[PDB]
RNA sequence: GGAAUACUGCCAGCUGGGACUGAGGACUGCGACGUAAGUCAAGGAUGCUGGCAUAAUGGUUAUAUGCCGCCCGUCUUGAAA
RNA sequence: AAGCUCGUAUCAGUUUUAUGAGUGUAAGAAGUCCUUGUUUGAACGUGGACAUUUGAAUGAAGAGCUUUUAGUGGGCCAUUUUUGGUAAGCAGAACUGGCGAUGCGGGAUGAACCGAACGUAGAGUUAAGGUGCCGGAAUACACGCUCAUCAGACACCACAAAAGGUGUUAG
RNA sequence: GCCCUGAAAAUGGAUGGCGCUCAAGCGUGUUACCUAUACUCUACCGUCAGGGUUGAUGCCCUGACGAGUAGGCAGG
């Protein structure tokens, strides 16, 4: 859906003579908290040897974008499952929010790589602070000074079946 | 290790009839060599009684009623104590309950992002 | 002879729950909470903003 | 069959006093009876 | 659809009505149905249940059996009730003085009871005398003795 | 609970709330082609038809039943408004093996007065806080016969997990929205 | 530093439009508004009004239109095959 | 189908707990306590007594015992375990589902595919599948890919060598 | 990832047809909408069950159910 970013902090259940287990925190992109907790337990079992029935969720908090009205360049480091193994991938997305950048990446994976949400892992989303560090041409072409471009061949949407005038595509 | 008729035993091998691994039965025949075990097996929609003959080393005493006997003794002791001193006593077993609330402090245990 | 829903029929609501009149009169469905000035800890803020 | 860890008891043995007997012992006895029968047949052939 | 746990439209059964066409028997059934409903009396329940049984399930009760039952201590003055036929018995030579209520009496049994000095009454007269079945003793005949 | 969360954040700690003691379960699939063990568990939980719902007290004995019937039910944690509306609109008692509408407090007082429950509000209280007589009150309540959701199920295919874009499994707090739609 | 708004949730908050239904047939009950007698939307529809008073509604019959519908019985897993 | 009894009676294609195996057993009147009799210990008992806090959860109003008789029996398909394999198909065991006896919605059409099981109707909402026209329902919105000298709208098996291409896009 | 080759016979025919190319194709996301003898509410028929009752195998009140070959029982 429309993605939201959460922090999930969990731990093992405290035991006798071994109190205060260490806390672990993950940043999870998900549509709701149920999916976020499911992803957290999945990744915790995949990385550490912690099971959901042996652990507990200490906290889950939504993380809002700090400056949602500022256009930013994002580098997204992801990995996906395959029969050969786990493959890295780096993409660059120009957007005003981390969650919208993640949604764009997921749509791009569904379109090109034929990938799925459960098979795509979001490893890192980092804002590119300097314009010189952007290294994809399809993003660099929008960083040029005094950028202008027209929108030729405009198609207007008619609410009526029949039109009494030949249409124009001017803009 | 002496087995008598009516004992509850577990069938545990130290090739044929591999279906009878982990089965629990009642001793009905005891010889100087082998032991006879009654097994109730599911056939269709009914249970049938079958006689199995086993070596002594391939069976052992089953402890499936040990918890029942110990719980009966503990219940008798607690009932005697609560009859001696008037108090409301709960004797039935209860399933595991959902846990209550708690406070988890980050006092030296600052959460670490993985 | 006929089932009437207390969620729609006010007479049946009052018959089943006498406290409904008090609830409506005191407007307990829109009770204001007392304003407090508690602030979260710096460790909580840093953890929330941490990557 | 003597070394077999588990022998199922035949249905036809029930109802007779030979139910308590070890089936391994019963089969060893049957084998020895067959061997002695073969020996008696050999002795009969030698007499004839 | 629904996943039924039990059979549907299952009859309770329990012998609701008698299979006979005797108008007098139906009148007795009516009277004891009224008594069983309006008294909450277990005696009336038992008599109503016995009035529905078939002939092979209502075996006869002998006068010698009645005398043996009256031989019990404290029962020498109770009213014997048999839902069925009371038959005579020539194997007994002493019969007590007592009141017996039954559906039918054989001629010999009625003569024996009257000669001993008691009375043979019907179930409606029993209902009038003891509406709740006070001081009554219900006797049933042997079942498995027939084959 | 709200202030305990705030006071924990001020002290640098995290307030972990107690686990839910109550769930509401709605059967979502029909009676054709159900495997025998889940079928038996659905009968034991009184979900004999599609869109039948019951309250379940959460223990280790009931969590495994819910896990067994997970592909065929939608369940979650009901709120006070959801429970109140369910009991008020679709609440029926089981009196002498008959389904009796709860249109007067005298019915509830006559049938559950031995347990200290005198009104429909007391019944709702015993449901929402799992008390000593939760079993008796819950079994007194006839299983709720819900309609189909008024706005639809919200998904193209129901019979996937709620996590994977379907309808079954544990949806936690969203069961309130679903049950209010189906009420 | 001071606010607002979005999102999620609650109200025994208010109010407009539309559709199907009116089972029951003296009273009894639970309630509400009322000092009060009484009143009520509270254990299932009443009130006011118009036209027609007959082929008008309705039925039957012949047909037209839209969609659905393979020829029965028997015997064979199974049958249009 | 008939009787007899009992009916907090009898239980359960389920879970939990304890204990086995790499699904089995057990969870109270077919109990328990004291008292010391039978062949200093096991195993059988004399007499008295404790209950509706009588021994986990959930569900269930019918359960048990005697009698008593109609129709039937070597079927197909599919899933999960397991043993042997063939050019390839597969063959032998264990268990469980669907169908025969069964209409309804959808998959254009259909023995085993998806949904759903059926008194007569009204209103509302849905499942699976769909919403250019046939055809009820957005020529909806949004992000990308593709141009096929008979593309594709498919069962996910095979052709298939993950082979060939100066097609195109992203890594 | 998508596209082309990756072998094809023999009456004229098939993504069901028409047709469709920033799709009416493919992957994915968010909503709205259509409609089953299914679900919810009501009425009516029948069956079963539980209560009441000094044309009584009738009458009154309440609740739940309704597929079916061989075969069984019951009322007509
Ligand atoms: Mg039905
Ligand atoms: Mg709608
Ligand atoms: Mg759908
Ligand atoms: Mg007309
Ligand atoms: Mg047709
Ligand atoms: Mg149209
Ligand atoms: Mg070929
Ligand atoms: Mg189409
Ligand atoms: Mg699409």
């Amino acid at each position: 859906a429309h993605f939201k970013e959460y922090q999930v902090i969990g731990r093992r259940l405290p035991t006798e003579s071994v109190p205060e287990p260490k806390l672990f925190r993950m940043r999870i992109f998900a549509s709701n908290e149920v999916i976020a907790k499911s992803r957290y337990w999945y990744f915790l079992q995949k990385l550490h040897k912690v099971k959901k029935a042996s652990g507990e969720i200490v906290s889950i908090n939504q993380i809002n974008e700090a400056h949602p009205t500022k256009v930013k360049n994002f580098g997204v480091w992801v990995r996906y499952d395959s029969r050969s193994g786990t493959h890295n991938m780096y993409k660059e997305i120009r957007d005003v929010s981390r969650v919208a950048a993640v949604e764009t990446l997921y749509q791009d994976m569904a379109a090109r790589h034929r990938a799925r949400f459960r098979s795509i892992h979001i490893l890192k989303v980092a804002e590119i602070e300097k314009t010189a560090d952007v290294k994809r041409q399809y993003v660099k072409q929008f960083l040029t000074k005094d950028l202008k471009f027209p929108l030729p061949h405009r198609v207007q949407k008619s609410t009526k079946t029949f039109s009494y005038k030949r249409p124009s595509t001017f803009y | 290790k002496v087995y008598k008729v009516g004992d509850i035993v577990d069938i545990k091998a130290n090739m044929p009839h591999k279906f009878y691994q982990g089965k629990t039965g009642v001793v009905y025949n005891v010889t100087k060599s082998s032991v006879g075990v009654i097994i109730n097996k599911m056939v269709g929609n009914r249970y049938l009684e079958k006689r199995l003959n086993l070596r002594v080393e391939h069976i052992k005493h089953s402890k499936c009623r040990q918890e029942f006997l110990e719980r009966v003794k503990a219940n008798a002791a607690k009932r005697a104590e609560a009859k001696a001193q008037g108090v409301a006593v709960q004797l039935k077993r209860q399933p595991a309950q959902p846990r209550e609330s708690r406070i988890v402090s980050t006092e030296g245990n600052v959460p670490q992002t993985l | 002879v006929l089932k009437k829903n207390p969620l729609k029929n006010k007479q049946v609501l009052l018959r089943l729950n006498p406290y409904a009149k008090v609830f409506a009169a005191e407007k307990l469905g829109s009770k204001k909470a007392e304003k407090t000035g508690t602030k979260p800890a710096a460790v909580f803020t840093e953890t929330l903003k941490h990557d | 069959l003597d070394d077999q860890w588990l022998v199922e008891v035949d249905d036809k043995v029930k109802g007779t006093d030979n139910e308590l007997i070890d089936p391994r012992t019963l089969n060893r006895a049957e084998r020895k009876r067959l061997v002695k029968k073969n020996e008696k047949q050999q002795r009969r052939n030698m007499k004839n | 659809g629904i996943d039924h746990t039990s059979k549907q439209h299952k009859r309770s059964g329990h012998r609701t009505a008698p299979k006979s066409d005797n108008v007098y028997l139906k009148l007795l059934v009516k009277l004891y149905t009224f008594l069983a409903r309006r008294t909450d009396a277990p005696f009336n329940k038992v008599v109503l249940k016995a009035l529905f049984l078939s002939k092979i399930n209502r075996p006869p009760v002998s006068v010698s059996r009645i005398a043996r039952a009256l031989k019990q201590e404290g029962a020498a003055n109770k009213t014997v009730v048999v839902v069925g036929t009371v038959t005579d018995d020539a194997r007994i030579f002493e019969f007590p003085k007592t009141t017996v209520a039954a559906l039918r009496f054989t001629a010999g049994a009625r003569a024996k009871i009257v000669k001993a000095g008691g009375e043979c009454i019907t179930l409606d007269q029993l209902a009038v005398r003891a509406p709740k079945g006070q001081n009554t003793l219900i006797l049933r005949g042997p079942r498995n003795s027939r084959e | 609970i709200i202030q305990a969360k705030r006071d924990a954040k001020a002290a640098g700690s995290y307030y972990v709330e107690a686990q839910h003691k109550l769930v509401f379960v709605v059967r979502i699939k029909g009676i054709n082609k159900i495997p025998p063990k889940p079928r038996k568990v659905l009968q034991l939980l009184r979900l004999t038809r599609i869109n039948s719902g019951t309250f379940v007290k959460v223990t280790k004995a009931t969590l495994e039943l819910l896990k067994l019937i997970e592909p065929y039910v939608a369940y979650g944690y009901p709120s006070y408004s959801t429970i109140r509306q369910l009991v008020y609109k679709r609440g029926f008692g089981k009196i002498n093996k008959q389904r009796v509408p709860l249109s007067d407090n005298a019915i509830i007082e006559a049938n559950l007065g031995k347990y200290g429950i005198l009104s429909i509000d007391d019944l709702i209280h015993e449901i929402i806080t799992v008390g000593p007589h939760f079993k008796q009150a819950n079994n007194f309540l006839w299983p709720f016969k819900l309609s189909n959701p008024s706005g639809g199920w919200g998904v193209p295919r129901k019979f996937k997990h709620f996590i994977q874009g379907g309808s079954f499994g544990n949806r936690e707090e969203f069961i309130n929205k679903l049950v209010k739609s189906m009420n």
